[PDB]
């Protein structure tokens, strides 16, 4: 009946709008901004070429084939671009659908971007925003984590890897930021903890909250995991720009030289 | 010492109960040659046990869990100890044998404040960088990301074998059943279905996570054959001045 | 035997251990389906894996697992087995089980409930023995307040007496009962003591037996009145009222006495209308004058040895006669085919009170199946385990030869080649007892190992010749282990050069002495000089083998090595005994004579558990003081109990044991000043 053009347009508009305008305004009023405009702001204007824009997750089990819980993009935005004229491979988790939970397509696209970057020799910037994992897919999803880890260990000392975390990351995915070189946070927006406060409350039996377990202040003051903490997101990206400007593209290139006076 | 001898003691070494614990050093003693094992720093970080042994006259380094103390959970001390041992073994080209029985990372506020993430990353980096032939055996359990940390198949693992008691999951079934069915409450039937479906190696076996399922009494021979076939393991990696371990 | 004869189609085995495996094996040989039950812990046992079905009775403790009836009837109903087998122990001699089983439409393999009732009690058993014209222990258990009447009854029954009193009399007439005047003196003194201690001044007459030795006649019977006696057994060696080592033919009594005991036993069995198998025990004195005592109505643990001198096998004969088929043999067709000796290997440490029960897991286990004339009855396999709920019996060994000396030699050779690692055992006790001069001669008694060991088992005492043999073996094995460690591969970059030394000078510390040894190698031949003594030892020197065979200047010795520490300490199983040796070089010993001794603070003041069990009752409390000879607590362990005292007087600072608690192996229990 209808041509494929209208279906493609509907898929594109649903991906841009996410799960609906209500979620969009709720996220805007929450205090943080989605991944697409973050990538637009981090890099130069009109220099971003996204790769594999149309990828969706498939799962025969649990009866998720309906369009109610089907969304293209797999809550990951990956691409390449130029900042100040220098090439960068950029990564952004997306919390609009499933809370940025990682799956097979997630890890597949992630591995594609990192091994392409290692081949060319450009740095890898990764913006992390997730809050859980799909329990329906199960152990298979865990396998993806393992794959991702390998890439990091293959790139240690070959290219600089920078990880900015700006969501309540938890579980087994807190290790990929820890295998990179420099870790930065945003105050009162990004959390790190391997296990949730409920588990420690049930087992160790003491009253603890999430702020004093995975807050930016705790990790940047006493835990010694992250390097700096920023007040919000736009300023975090502005600081990430010139911090990247400091560093070279790879270990083969020498230290950058800036005109001075 | 024959290289193809059976070990009829390992068929009932692992109890079938999900909470029962066993002395896991006995498996190491039984498998190795002449029942000899030189254990390194045995009084510190008892969660993980590492040491030197000989298989078919060839020196190997053995790293394994210990389900007797702290239920086998790994922490900062275990991570650093295992990472340093594996780092030495690879630096001096010695094959590794891993015995995996882990339910995850030990939770708590002390481990959270001490930087358990850094030490877990240390141990994961030590296993992921390693290029010497490593043989891993999953005896009973592998829960959460600790399974991928402790020498998973995807991290350039060579051969993975699982005993019939092995079972791999993600998070506790008691919480899984109550979190999957958010619409209403389910009892008896849901738990029975979960323990009949996901409490088995089959979902891993059909997925290619492990090579196959072997009888415990014939573990040693298999391992020996591995050490006679994967001694030519040379790999290629991109040029690098030096690595950056999360020290 | 013809397998075409009709018999049962499904047999339930309702026991545990080696007897269940034996019954299952014979029943499968006959061609009958078997069904075995199991408890909570025995789900992986050998008998469960050997039979078809695996019914679980219930929890771990035997008081509600193998001794509850409702589970048994439920298992039978689910299995519809036409017959059951009780083995021995547990509920084989339970009247309630027999009657409840006969209530249903199944047959209980064994004796009738009437025989169980008529042999369970003692007074009516004695009455029936009197009615069966069987010579029993005599004695007048009546009131005797006068010395002359007491000595009259004594001289009527003989001066040696067990004259004793119901409540007690501090010996009454028993003590010093050889002549008569001192029996009168004992009469008056025991009357006084009873008046001060017990109260029964009168004397109950009984006859004395000198150096008791008890012989068991095995009887078999059918449902048609025909009964047979299958030779005899001697079981004079026993500790803590438990038999240890047995031999089928008994040398003490000749053919005529054995025959007469046979007719008496068969007459007693017939007087009860007895079917299936059983045994009658007699207590023969030193003059071949026996007296009846006890009739066991079951299949005993020491039953196979008799089989080894007859060619029969009792389990299938009784499972056939339970159907109703009459016996085919006759008393004139039962002969003696050589000799047989049976030993029972337990799981206990003989060095403390003759076999305190132990636990653990069986790290490795191998039997000498290929040795000549050796048969094994074992209820465990490698990788098994021992619990505190059931009998610690590991296995039993039977050796049959043409004469007694051949059987004893075969038994010693088999005991040398039995490897058990993981738990302790009493192989040393058996091997040391079986070579005793007065046991090979044949002069034993009921207290055989209670007087030759006044201070308990102290290991096998070794003479100078075998001291030198052991020292040479240890030195040669140490040198072989050192030499094996100098063989590497060709590095092709840094060449390896093998150190060359003509002979090695060693210092060997054994027990509390040090000896200077020199060992020289000539290939596979070691020449060892120990304190001026030359010895030569040869072997293949297989260091990875569990057991080794050596030839010390002609004599062949089978030895085992364990706990070979890199610091020089070794433990060596030689001639069935474990010796600890410390082997050093000359320079190492000279330097060690300079290092200060690591002082250890352990002189009593600690009353940890001698060997793990479960504490039941505690007679002391923290802060109290007790004197020597007073027991601290009672510990139940695998159907056995012990009460241990303290060697010094002091106040207990802490007690770590209470009622219902679980005690570990060597766990601290009592701390006192
Ligand atoms: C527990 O397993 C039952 C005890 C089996 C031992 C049998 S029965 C009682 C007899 N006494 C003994 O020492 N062995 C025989």
């Amino acid at each position: 009946a209808t041509s494929v053009n209208e279906r493609i347009e509907n898929k594109r508009r649903t991906a841009l709008l996410g799960g609906g305008q209500r979620r969009i305004d709720a996220q805007h009023k929450r205090g943080k901004l989605t991944a697409r405009e973050r990538i637009s702001l981090l890099l130069d204007p009109g220099s971003f070429v996204e790769s594999d824009m149309f990828v969706e997750h498939r799962c025969a089990d649990f009866g998720m084939a309906a369009d109610k819980n089907k969304f293209p993009g797999d809550s990951v935005v990956t691409g390449r671009g130029r900042i100040n004229g220098r090439l960068v491979y950029v990564f952004s988790q997306d919390f609009t659908v499933f809370g940025g939970s990682l799956s097979g397509a997630h890890a597949q696209k992630i591995c594609k971007i990192m091994d392409q970057a290692i081949t060319v020799g450009a740095p890898v910037i990764g913006l992390n925003d997730s809050g859980g994992a799909r329990i329906q897919e199960g152990v298979e999803s865990l396998a993806g984590y393992a794959d991702i880890f390998l890439r990091n260990v293959t790139a240690s000392g070959v290219i600089p890897q920078i990880s900015l975390i700006m969501g309540p990351c938890a579980g087994g995915a807190v290790y990929s930021p820890a295998l990179t070189d420099f870790t930065f946070m945003v105050k009162d927006t990004s959390y790190l903890f391997i296990t949730g406060p409920d588990v420690v409350k049930s087992v160790t039996n003491e009253d603890v909250t999430q702020e004093e377990l995975g807050g930016a202040k705790t990790h940047t003051t006493m835990s010694g995991v992250a390097h700096r903490a920023f007040e919000n997101d736009v300023d975090a990206l502005c600081n990430l720009r010139d911090f990247f400007n400091y560093l070279p593209l790879s270990s083969q290139d020498p230290a950058p030289v800036r005109e001075c006076h | 010492d024959p290289s193809d001898r059976l070990v009829p003691e390992l068929d009932t070494i692992v109890p079938l109960e999900s909470t029962k614990a066993y002395n896991m050093v006995d498996i190491i003693h039984s498998v190795v040659d002449e029942r000899e094992f030189f254990e390194i720093m045995p009084n510190y970080a008892k969660n993980i046990i590492v040491g030197f042994a000989r298989m078919n006259g060839r020196t190997v380094g053995i790293v394994g869990n210990q389900p007797k103390v702290a239920s086998g959970c790994l922490d900062i001390n275990s991570s650093v100890k295992g990472a340093r041992f594996v780092r030495f073994c690879d630096a001096f080209n010695i094959p590794l044998i891993t015995f995996v029985d882990v339910p995850g990372f030990l939770p708590g506020t002390a481990q959270e404040y001490g930087g358990i993430i850094r030490h877990g990353a240390k141990l994961l980096y030590a296993f992921a960088e390693a290029t010497v032939p490593k043989v891993t055996v999953i005896t009973r359990k592998a829960y959460g990301g600790a399974y991928d940390v402790m020498s998973s198949k995807h991290l350039c693992g060579d051969t993975n074998y699982a005993w019939p008691t092995a079972e791999i999951a993600v998070m506790g079934a008691k919480g899984a059943v109550e979190i999957i069915f958010k619409g209403h409450e389910n009892v008896e039937a849901a738990q029975a279905e979960y323990i009949e479906k996901f409490a088995n190696p089959f979902p891993a076996a059909v997925r290619g996570f492990v090579d196959d399922i072997i009888q415990p009494s014939s573990t040693r021979a298999r391992i020996c054959c591995d050490l006679d076939v994967l001694a030519s393991k040379k790999v290629q990696r991109p040029w690098r001045k030096h690595a950056n371990i999360p020290l | 035997y013809d397998p075409n004869e009709k018999t049962f189609d499904k047999i339930l085995v309702a026991n545990r251990g080696e007897i269940a495996c034996r019954v299952i094996r014979t029943c499968k040989k006959m061609g009958i389906k078997t069904v075995a039950i199991h408890s909570d812990v025995d789900a992986s046992s050998v008998h469960v894996k050997m039979a078809d079905e695996a019914v679980c009775v219930g929890p771990a403790p035997t008081s509600k697992s193998y001794l509850n009836m409702d589970a048994i009837m439920e298992a039978i109903k689910k299995t519809r087995a036409q017959a059951v087998h009780p083995g021995y122990g547990f509920l084989s001699e339970n009247k309630e089980f027999a009657r409840c089983l006969a209530a249903e439409d199944v047959v209980f393999i064994g004796p009738d409930t009437h025989a169980i009732q008529a042999m369970g009690d003692k007074i009516e058993s004695k009455l029936l023995a009197k009615k069966a014209e069987v010579n029993t222990i005599p004695g007048f258990d009546g009131v005797v307040k006068d010395a002359e009447e007491a000595v009259r009854i004594a001289r009527e029954i003989g001066y040696p007496v067990m004259i004793k009193a119901s409540a007690g009399g501090g010996g009454k007439g028993m003590r010093i009962a050889w002549d008569d005047e001192e029996t009168r003196d004992g009469f008056r003194l025991s009357s006084q003591e009873a008046a001060s201690s017990f109260g029964d001044d009168r004397l109950l007459i009984e006859k004395f037996i000198d150096n008791p030795r008890h012989i068991e006649i095995q009887v078999l019977g059918d449902k048609h009145g025909n009964a047979l006696w299958l030779n005899e057994r001697e079981c004079s060696i026993q500790r803590r009222n438990q038999k240890v080592v047995e031999e089928a033919p008994s040398i003490f009594l000749d053919a005529e006495t054995r025959r007469a005991m046979g007719e008496q036993a068969v007459a007693l069995a017939r007087a009860v209308k007895y079917s299936s198998a059983g045994t009658v025990e007699f207590l023969v004195d030193s003059k071949k004058n026996f007296y009846f005592l006890e009739m066991n109505t079951r299949l005993q643990v020491e039953h196979p040895v008799t089989e080894c001198i007859t060619g029969l096998d009792l389990v299938q004969e009784m499972i056939r006669v339970a159907k109703g088929y009459p016996l085919r043999h006759k008393q004139a067709d039962i002969r003696i085919n050589g000799w047989a000796v049976e030993c029972r290997v337990y799981a206990e440490d003989p060095y403390k009170s003759f076999g305190l029960p132990s636990i653990g897991r069986l790290s490795q286990y191998q039997e000498p199946l290929h040795l000549p004339g050796v048969r094994v009855d074992s209820g465990i396999q490698p990788g098994s385990d021992i619990s505190i709920y059931y009998d610690p019996m590991i296995s039993k060994l039977i050796t049959y030869g043409s004469d007694r000396t051949e059987a004893l030699k075969r038994m010693a050779d088999a005991l040398d080649n039995y490897v058990i690692r993981g738990v302790t055992h009493n192989i040393a006790l058996l091997r040391e007892v079986i070579i005793n001069s007065r046991f090979v001669k044949g002069d034993i008694s009921t207290k055989f190992l209670s007087d030759v060991y006044p201070d308990g088992f102290k290991g096998h005492m070794l003479t100078k010749s075998e001291k030198n043999q052991l020292l040479a073996i240890a030195s040669s094995l140490f040198v072989a282990f050192q030499l094996r460690a100098q063989h590497f591969q060709e590095n092709s970059r840094m060449p390896v050069i093998k150190p060359d030394i003509a002979n090695w000078e060693l210092s060997v510390k054994l027990h509390d002495k040090v000896h200077t040894v020199v060992a020289s190698n000539n290939g596979s031949v070691f020449s060892v000089e120990v304190d001026g003594s030359k010895l030569n030892v040869t072997s293949t020197w297989n260091l990875a083998s569990p057991l080794l065979s050596v030839s010390v200047d002609g004599t062949q010795r089978t030895v085992q090595c364990l706990s070979r520490e890199a610091g020089g300490n070794m433990s060596i199983q030689f001639l069935g005994t474990v010796y600890k040796v410390n082997i050093l070089t000359r320079l190492a010993a000279e330097l060690n004579k300079f290092m200060l001794e690591k002082v250890t603070e352990d002189t009593s003041s600690v009353l940890r558990s001698p060997m793990p069990g479960v504490v039941v009752a505690v007679s002391v409390k923290p802060g109290d003081a007790v004197a020597e000879g007073q027991e601290i607590c009672v510990i139940e362990a695998m159907k056995m109990q012990n009460s241990m005292t303290a060697g010094k007087t002091g106040t207990v600072k802490s007690v770590h044991c209470q009622a219902g608690d679980t005690v570990g192996e060597g766990d601290l229990l009592v701390e006192l000043e």
